[PDB]
């Protein structure tokens, strides 16, 4: 899941 | 106070996504650009609906296993639900995007789909017999995220009975007797058994269609789907 988890932590 | 039922309606209003402004192609639907189209729109909504999401208080407060599980396992079905509030007040089409309006018919280009548009049309139309309202159908679109799949599942139970206690909330706004209200209420609810069917069918359609090679899918869409 690394672009769930990144969308998840990083804002935008 | 932060969850109190207007002040949380007021914040899943707040919290809506903007609209996804897509455009049909000049040239008339093939299976494979209808497809592209419908994929391209649904990866760039799937990146809304994550921020979407953060915004509903006490999210990010879950565990990170349960942030993930839960947009996993419903976000198909959040998409479903947004597009028949947009398509809500006008029979026999799809409005997918503000540009990206599909009648029923247009769905025989790609091969399975007419079925799903039949069953989401259906859907939609005993949504409008409803009049659901969009207060109604804010709270029952974070219901599909927070009911879908330690500390957490604590959290988790609280948080899905506080966006309950909205719904509840907003019914009683209406002033009707409270045998109609919990009728309505069940009417509600048991709409969204359709919905999910539905999302289940769309699930298994893309995953065909990925395999099949009618289509290639990318970023958070392909991710999401990889997963199951
Ligand atoms: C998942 C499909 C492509 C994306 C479609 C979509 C795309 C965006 C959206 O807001 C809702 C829907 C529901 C119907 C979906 C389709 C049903 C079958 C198809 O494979």
């Amino acid at each position: 899941h690394p672009l769930l988890m990144r969308l998840l932590h990083h804002p935008s | 106070d932060a969850l109190s039922p207007e002040q949380l309606v007021l914040t899943l209003l707040e919290a809506e996504p903007p609209h996804v402004l897509i455009s049909r192609p000049s040239a008339p639907f093939t299976e494979a650009s209808m497809m592209m189209s419908l994929t391209k729109l649904a990866d760039k909504e799937l990146v809304h609906m994550i921020s979407w999401a953060k915004k509903i208080p006490g999210f990010v407060e879950l565990s990170l296993f349960d942030q993930v599980r839960l947009l996993e396992s419903c976000w198909m079905e959040v998409l479903m639900m947004g597009l028949m509030w947009r398509s809500i007040d006008h029979p026999g089409k799809l409005i997918f995007a503000p540009d990206l309006v599909l009648d029923r018919d247009e769905g025989k280009c790609v091969e399975g789909i007419l079925e799903i548009f039949d069953m989401l049309l259906a859907t939609t139309s005993r949504f409008r017999e409803l009049k659901l309202q969009h207060k109604e159908y804010l709270c029952v679109k974070a219901m599909i995220l927070l009911n879908s799949s330690a500390d957490s599942s604590r959290k988790l139970a609280h948080l899905l009975n506080a966006v309950t206690d909205a719904l509840v909330w907003v019914i009683a706004k209406s002033g009707i007797s409270s045998q109609q209200q919990s009728m309505r209420l069940a009417n509600l609810l048991m709409l969204l058994s359709h919905v999910r069917h539905a999302s289940n069918k769309g699930m298994e359609h893309l995953l065909n269609m990925k395999c099949k090679n009618v289509v290639p899918v990318y970023d958070l869409l392909l991710e999401m789907l990889n997963a199951h």
